[PDB]
């Protein structure tokens, strides 16, 4: 019970996913003409995960990406490694979901998808061993939150016991591509609180924050952030694919983590956080890497931690470590945070080893936590709706096709739903 | 009633041991690491002592029982570093972390009593790994505040805890002629009180009279704090003489306070050794013991800077090593008495108190002390340091007549009546020193 | 309790920081590429005081360095060593503090102090031992005497049971680059006696005679002044970091030699202040050194003391000594100089030994003392302040931002204090 299919859809999503194959790829070790490189058995049994056997001890993803423009394709199969994907994994047509909530799924975004529902079914009787489901897109993008969250209905309506896991990239309410943005976001949570169990939020003005601070970074690039994002994703698995002390499943983070169903919002942080030049003045250290953790400026939610307080968090750890130290380390700061912790629980901890060290490190973790900082951010895009939109201005491209009022209304309560729950457990 | 244990406070106080655990090894013919190399006697231990210092390990090992208690961790590694790594169990080296002040500032108050519940567990477990216990020994200097502090609350703590051990406190005295920092004055008498109350017999030593013998007597341009520490390691283990040899009149550590100590009242002797010559002058001197009795006579090697024989007389123990004739001694001991000495008080009337060692006297190779055939180590409760007190009191009054201190002493908790008492409890003692000869 | 953490600011304090750098890395030994040359163990030890492990066996300074003006890190990590220092250790911004104290703390000194006092916050949990804060600074001048003082408030209130060491370079009354450095240098000892616990009087000019005197110097260069400054610095915890008869620390200092925290203000002497062309025709020892060390020109504060008396002195003594000769010397002196010690303490003396011998010399010392002398530097200061500004000229600068003739009053008052207090304890 361990293969995971990665389902990739939108602009972003896209190159989010193929980061991903790159860093799974470099991670455990395989050339693209299909050479074997692991070392030796732990990182080959491993690899049925994302890949299937094929003829001549050939190995090939099992990963669906769906995309409106096939442009993304030509630079993934030329490109740096997709080499590997098979060429019936290529589902695209034409030509776009016009960027749009009302296009994206609604009327012409349920034509092809039907195929797509086939192909996962081929997939999971083609699977003996399948656990749960990936996704990357966008939260404002007209693609990723048109047929996204569709697809999460399909997934739910045929896999009644399978856990779902979705890694939206949520807007800022500071930049505005389009003033739709917010408006697309909020249409696709409308859907995603019913039918997702859990969540991460991922900002890219968090990345930028932290790209100027630690990296220094001139150039801003996509590449690097998503070369982030896929190591925190797999050292998020880390733990089940290989042994550790205590091996962390989605599961178990739904049991544990998730307080219920209704909450699954989470923040993300990742350590260390060092760019070339610190390399040969800092000790890589279980405690340097807690202080990164609980750092203000090192999580992607991005919102302030200090102002609130948490409700559960949680350590991922990976490489070779002892189990003193962080046990150590996890009293000190249970010591000296203990105002910031809920006092029911009351020692929020879950804690995770993984055995292999992470690729171009030595040591590192992931942070998943529950604060109660993301009602700011939902009040935020919810006060940006009752600033803007009460105008009606360029509001009836969505009501052309049938859109009413109440669904918008029901959104709204939703949110405060949300907030609510962020106060049950008060901040 | 079987076992010492012996416990150094300060850097003073942690030299002052290693001189005489050294010596202990030189003697007893223990190697400087230990088993064996290899064993002597007979007696030696077996039969018993030892042990009596050293623990008998029953691989055949042999190791001292003492804690070595600071909060400077620089003496715990110059101790950890050397060749005494292998005498001292792991857990009896208490190293400290803490260094706030050096020390009697936070040392005598709330700052040392979290760890001094440690030191009196292992204390504890210590004795009960031994079978009796016969009486503690006490070496620390009351010029450095750790010292002065720790030595003290141990004093208390281990007073309450038993009650019926003697206490030997073998205490550096401040220099009375300079002092090398100002607060050690405050450091001794803070605490004078505390030994008052909470022993049995305290022996006094002065540096200054050790550099000035070790000029005079050893004909050492510059004396170094090793030398010193070699010579109060044979005065303290000529005490100590007949309890680890055989002896013709061997003498009890209670006998002392039985003879020398007749009240609840004062019960602080005076030590004094002789002969005292070097390694080019044992070509020219063969004397009897009545000349080495006239030399532990002299002010200059009785540890103290003052005239012994201006004071009165009081209850003396006299201790006898090597070849030795009581016939010679009592006739010495009477021509002291005929040359009117200090004034015999009418109480005793006349106590002498006579020690007799079979064992040879022995010096250390690193002093330069040259071996001699018989040596004497004289005990005695005289009241010639009763001005001694009374220069440090008067200090005590010119600097306390602005009391220059009082902001931190108040600061971390204390006021200026424990002051008062201190000074009021040390005139006191001065006119019972007057008063307990001036009544014969 | 060993660790120190060093801090650095100001135009003169950066160049008195980084050479006691070069001297602390010389007089324990390390090369600059990260080679061991300790000899053998108690170098090795004692250097966690002011370094700590890096990886691969690499020991780098924790010592936070800000000033407004970033030039002086380029004459550093290009210079001589100082590439040992980590690139987080560099706190710099832009440009200057107008080498005033209206605009060097009270408005614009106080943004980049937050996170000044988050990174000494971070190495203070990144420190085990910490036991004594060191600054470097200028009086008279705008930067150090600007944000000094607020720093210093910040580590008061930060750490309440830790003692702080200053060490400001006090300009000389007959000597003014500029018409309001004694006025900036007032300023700042408004609050430096509120908010430190020990300092020590550093005047040039007493630099320049003694470099005229014996050194007889032909080139003014601030490079050798640092080398002695920083010397002195070493030899004042040279008791602490190696064993002697008697080890001393700053807590000592301010148990024995400081009478009172209100009057904190030493003068500094070193011995032997010898040059080149007479090595090889003095005889170093200690009679010597004390004769040079009660020398009328051979202090910094630079004052008379024969013409007042002292209220306390110590000695600070270096390298294989016995005890016999420095004791013999102090009843010396004690004897010939009993006229100008307090008839109250009576016997003004501290001792403290050292083991190892100085760097470049065989026997050394330093000279701590209180006096009355220094009531005379701050009458003529205040004397000055009362000539030159009842005009009121060039005043406006400072009251255009809020200031008040209340606080130039109440230094006034606090300088009187302060010579009263030098009055107690008469002349």
């Amino acid at each position: 019970m361990r293969e995971i299919i990665h389902i990739s859809t939108g602009q972003c999503g896209n190159q989010i996913g193929a980061a991903f194959w790159e860093t799974i790829c470099g991670e455990h070790g395989l050339d693209f003409n299909g050479t074997y490189h692991g070392h030796d058995d732990i990182q080959k049994e491993r690899l049925n995960v994302y890949f299937n056997e094929a003829s001549s001890g050939k190995w090939v993803p099992r990963s669906i990406n769906v995309d409106l423009e096939p442009g993304t394709i030509d630079a993934v199969r030329n490109s740096a490694i997709g080499n590997l994907f098979r060429p019936d994994n290529y589902i695209f047509g034409q030509s776009s979901a016009g960027n749009v909530w009302a296009k994206g799924h609604y009327t012409e975004g349920a034509e092809l998808v039907d195929s797509v529902m086939d192909v996962i079914r081929r997939e999971a009787e083609g699977c003996d061993s399948l656990q749960g489901f990936q996704i990357t897109h966008s939260l404002g993008g007209g693609t990723g939150s048109g047929m996204g969250t569709l697809l999460i209905s399909k997934i739910r309506e045929e896999f009644p016991d399978r856990m779902m896991a979705t890694f939206s990239v949520l807007p800022s309410p500071k930049t505005s591509d389009t003033v739709v943005e917010p408006y697309n976001a909020t249409l696709s949570v409308h859907q995603l609180v019913e039918h997702s169990d859990e969540t991460f939020c991922i900002d890219n003005e968090a990345l930028y924050d932290i790209c100027q601070r630690t990296l220094k970074l001139n150039q801003p690039s996509y590449g690097d952030l998503n070369n982030l994002v896929s190591s925190v994703m797999s050292g998020v698995t880390t733990s089940l694919r290989y042994p550790g002390q205590l091996n962390s499943d989605l599961r178990k983070l739904a049991v544990n983590l998730v307080p219920f169903p209704r909450l699954h919002f989470f923040m993300v942080g990742y350590a260390p956080l060092t760019a070339i030049g610190s390399q040969s003045f800092r000790s890589l250290t279980v405690p340097e890497l807690t202080q990164q953790m609980f750092d203000a400026k090192n999580m992607m939610a991005a919102a302030d931690p200090r102002n609130g307080r948490y409700l559960t968090v949680a350590a991922f750890f990976r490489g070779k470590v002892s189990v003193k130290e962080v046990e150590d380390e996890m009293h000190k700061v249970q010591s000296k945070n203990s105002d910031y912790f809920v006092e029911w629980i009351p020692n929020n901890v879950q804690t995770a080893v993984c055995s292999v060290a992470p690729q171009g490190l030595d040591m590192a973790a992931t942070f998943i936590a529950n604060s109660t900082s993301i009602q700011e951010l939902f009040k935020r895009v919810g006060d940006q709706f009752s600033a803007m939109f009460k105008r009606k201005a360029f509001l009836h491209w969505y009501t052309s096709e049938g859109m009413d009022e109440l669904e918008f209304s029901e959104a709204e309560s939703n949110m405060n739903d949300l907030v609510s729950e962020y106060q049950q457990y008060q901040e | 009633m079987r076992e010492v244990i012996s416990i150094n406070v300060g850097q003073a106080g942690c030299q002052i041991g290693n001189a005489c655990w050294e010596l202990y090894s030189l003697e007893h013919g223990i190697k400087p690491d230990g088993h064996l190399e290899d064993g002597l006697s007979k007696p030696k231990g077996g039969e018993e002592g030892f042990s009596t210092f050293f623990h008998e390990t029953g691989y055949g090992k042999f190791v001292p029982r003492a804690i070595y208690v600071d909060l400077e961790p620089n003496v715990i590694d110059e101790v950890r570093n050397g060749p005494y790594k292998d005498l001292f169990h792991p857990e009896q080296l208490i190293s400290g972390k803490e260094d706030a002040a050096n020390n009697y500032a936070r040392g005598h108050y709330t700052v040392g009593r979290e760890i001094l519940g440690d030191v009196l567990d292992r204390i504890r477990k210590l004795a009960d790994q031994c079978d009796g216990l016969q009486g503690f020994l006490f070496t620390h200097s009351l010029g450095g505040g750790t010292g002065s502090g720790l030595g003290s609350l141990l004093l208390e703590e281990l007073s309450a805890e038993y009650g019926k051990k003697s206490k030997l406190e073998f205490a550096v005295y401040p220099a009375p002629q300079v002092s090398t920092s100002v607060v050690e004055p405050y450091n001794t008498v803070l605490t004078t009180h505390t030994t008052l109350e909470h022993a049995d017999c305290t022996f006094m030593v002065d540096n200054e009279a050790i550099y000035d013998m070790c000029k005079r007597n050893l004909d050492i341009p510059r004396p170094s704090f090793a030398n010193l520490n070699n010579l109060i390691a044979q005065v303290v283990s000529s005490v100590t003489a007949s309890l680890r040899f055989d002896g013709s009149l061997n003498v009890d550590l209670n006998e002392f306070q039985t003879n020398l100590v007749p009240y609840p009242r004062i019960h602080f002797p005076l030590v004094s050794y002789s002969p005292v010559l070097s390694k080019s002058k044992a070509f020219h001197e063969s004397n009897s013991v009545s000349e080495i009795t006239n030399a532990c006579f002299e002010p200059g090697n009785q540890m103290v800077k003052c005239d012994p024989r201006d004071g009165k007389y009081m209850a003396t123990c006299l201790l006898y090593r090597g070849d030795v004739v009581t016939r010679d001694v009592q006739r010495a001991v009477e021509q002291v008495k005929n040359k009117k000495t200090v004034q015999l008080v009418d109480w005793c009337p006349t106590g002498f108190k006579i020690g007799i060692c079979y064992e040879p006297p022995t010096a250390t190779p690193n002093s330069q002390l040259a071996t001699v055939d018989r040596a004497v180590c004289m005990l005695s409760n005289t009241t010639s340091i009763a001005e001694a007190w009374k220069r440090i009191d008067r200090k005590f009054d010119l600097m306390y007549a602005k009391r220059a201190f009082v902001h931190w002493y108040v600061g971390e908790g204390m006021e200026e009546g424990e002051f008062t008492e201190a000074r009021e409890d040390l005139a006191a003692l001065e006119r019972d020193y007057i008063e307990v000869g001036a009544d014969s």
